[PDB]
């Protein structure tokens, strides 16, 4: 009911926190990867939308 | 996107392998008697006819 508790020293502590920020960006030649880089396939393709 | 390039190499897997009797019944001196026909099992091959 009446006690308390107080500090009489401190402590300086340095913690660290690691954050993801971004990630790798990408790009994807549609065709040459589905149809391979040479290939009427690709006319086929377009033929998907 | 861009890609596109046509040079055709086609080196091949043989080098100098060995031709056929081919030029060797075409052009032979004295073949059977007819009924022993001279079949042979020709051989191994680059028999490019």
């Amino acid at each position: 009911n009446n006690s308390i508790a107080i500090p009489t020293n401190f402590t300086i502590s340095v913690t660290t926190e690691i954050l993801p920020v971004s990630m790798t960006k990408t790009s994807v030649d549609c065709t040459m990867y589905i149809c391979g880089d040479s290939t009427e396939c690709s006319n086929l393709l377009l033929q998907y939308g | 996107n861009f890609r596109v390039q046509p040079t055709e190499s086609i080196v091949r897997f043989p080098n100098v392998t060995n031709l056929c009797p081919f030029h060797e019944v075409f052009n032979a001196t004295r073949f059977a008697s007819v009924y022993a026909w001279n079949r042979t099992r020709i051989s191994n091959c680059v028999a490019d006819y």
